[PDB]
């Protein structure tokens, strides 16, 4: 199986990149101002609700 | 004689209205259970599911 030096390569460009792992290598600031613009959305959609405990309700009667 | 005998009869059923009043103002309440029930859950699934898509 390690005959194809084309698994070897991508295996080990892999291993180094799970090394790397200690932080997502070459992110890129776009990387993080995608973030940025996709979690705002995505908030949105969920509301503006803090994400943190069981929002209370104190439910209405007639 | 016979219209005398027929409201005392009418008198029976003269409670039914209360009756209806109390089922429906009882099974309004159970509504307001049930219902805050099911948007708790709601909400808790809906809170766990943004970390979820996260």
């Amino acid at each position: 199986d390690p005959v194809q030096k084309l698994f070897v390569d991508k295996i080990r460009e892999y291993r180094t990149k799970r090394q790397t792992s200690g932080g997502p290598v070459d992110a890129g600031p776009e990387y993080q101002q995608d973030l940025d613009r996709e979690l705002f959305k995505l908030k949105q959609m969920y509301g503006k609700a803090d994400m943190n405990t069981f929002p209370n309700f104190t439910f209405e009667d007639p | 004689i016979d219209m005398e005998k027929s409201q005392q009869a009418l008198v029976q059923k003269r409670h039914y209205l209360f009756d209806v009043q109390r089922n429906n103002i009882a099974m309004a309440l159970e509504v307001t259970y049930r219902e805050r029930l099911h948007r708790v859950y709601r909400e808790v699934k809906n809170r766990l599911d943004y970390h979820i898509s996260v």
